[PDB]
């Protein structure tokens, strides 16, 4: 019953809502070539 | 980005009373007398019905 | 809803209704899965020195 039918970003956003990301999540590896960043 | 619109079902609007274009009809009796030809109901049943 | 199986235009066919076809998306697999032969007995990739 979306007051707003965009459909697209909506689903995408829901997908985003169920998962995660940050920086000290360094269990295992960061990913190849590098730079050191924030959100400490 | 335009996936079109989901409108497989049809959606309708209706008059408030539920029905409008209603005729006026009168109840009739089975007419026990043979030929199976009904007759008017003169008993307590209004001849006007919507 | 096709009211009558009779062919051609007709009085009865006037009332036919319609309904959009279901959506069908088609594209390549995620990560292009399957485009390369992997773990197949016959077609196996080779990377050797000359």
């Amino acid at each position: 019953k979306a007051w707003n039918s965009s459909t697209g970003q909506m689903l995408r956003d829901k997908l985003k809502e169920q998962n995660f990301q940050q920086k000290v999540v360094d269990g295992l590896a960061s990913g190849i070539s590098g730079v050191v960043d924030l959100a400490n | 980005e335009n996936h079109g619109t989901e409108d497989e079902l049809p959606n309708y609007c209706f008059p408030l009373g539920g029905v409008i274009n209603t005729e006026t009809l009168t109840k009739v009796k089975p007419k026990t007398g043979q030929e199976n030809g009904w007759e008017k109901d003169a008993t307590e049943f209004s001849d006007k019905n919507e | 809803y096709m009211p009558t199986i009779k062919e051609g235009n007709s009085r009865e066919l006037m009332g036919q209704q319609s309904m959009p076809n279901r959506p069908n998306y088609i594209a390549f697999r995620d990560n292009f899965i399957g485009l390369m032969y992997y773990n197949s007995t016959g077609n196996m990739g080779v990377l050797a020195g000359q």
